[PDB]
């Protein structure tokens, strides 16, 4: 159809000019390409961790805590300390 | 049995003249003093108009009925009968002069206007609806061609929404 080909044609070479030619587009001042591609492409890391998301930022894990192998101070006390809670059992 | 029922709204007078009529001959016969009749009104543009407003008084309006119908026997038939009853029943029918012409049209006329894509104005006055089209419309759009625009297709609006919509 004459409206459906004419409609097609101007929504096809024109769709060309937005997409499928590096035109840009005449009618709108601020082209997408400069806008979106790069800078809006920082967008998705704007929303996300800035340099950190896609990064993941290097976090080792660490080690638990324990008691410094300290056989010669703690093992005494707590001796005496558990005895003593034995006062009463 | 009419030609198609005119769904009412004070289009049961225009059914019920139009069934009676055809008891009779009464159709060219009943269509002119009709006819008659609209453009005597149409040729007072007060009293004849606002002689068709609720206002009028019952011995008013049968007065002003009488009076239409006084333009020599351009009030011939059935039609008489019809506008005094009307002048009781409800004032208002030149709509339903328009849906006598209507039935009329039904009778013996029939047509209307496409439509489809086009606005186009045209008529086709013949009963078949297989043949004569194609010319009719045809010979509007190869003469005259008026005002028949819709704008644009449809379809365009179809396009729009469809890709805009995913």
């Amino acid at each position: 159809q004459d409206l459906y080909l004419r409609e097609l044609k101007d929504t096809k070479l024109a769709p060309s000019t937005l997409q499928d030619a590096e035109g840009n587009v005449k009618p709108w001042n601020p082209p997408q390409k400069p806008n979106l591609p790069e800078l809006e492409l920082q967008g998705p890391e704007a929303l996300k961790a800035y340099t950190e998301q896609n990064v993941e930022t290097a976090h080792v894990a660490k080690e638990s805590e324990e008691g410094e192998s300290e056989p010669i101070e703690e093992d005494w006390l707590v001796l005496d300390d558990a005895e003593e809670t034995k006062e009463s059992h | 049995p009419p030609p198609v029922r005119l769904f009412g709204v004070e289009g049961t007078y225009a059914t019920a003249l139009y069934q009676a009529a055809a008891k009779n001959s009464s159709i060219d016969a009943a269509f002119q003093s009709l006819q008659k009749v609209e453009s005597t009104v149409k040729k007072n543009p007060k009293l004849g108009h606002l002689l068709l407003n609720p206002a009028l008084s019952l011995k008013d309006r049968n007065s002003v009925i009488d009076a239409i119908v006084e333009t020599h026997k351009n009030l011939d038939g059935y039609v008489v009968n019809l506008l005094k009853v009307l002048s009781e029943n409800n004032r208002l029918g030149c709509f339903e002069k328009i849906a006598s012409d209507f039935g009329v049209l039904n009778d013996a006329h029939n047509g209307l206007l496409k439509g489809t894509v086009t606005s186009a104005e045209p008529l086709d006055p013949k009963s078949f609806k297989r043949i004569e089209k194609a010319l009719s419309a045809s010979k509007l759009v190869g003469q005259g061609k008026s005002l028949k625009l819709e704008n644009v297709v449809k379809p365009e609006i179809k396009g729009g929404l469809i890709v805009e919509l995913g």
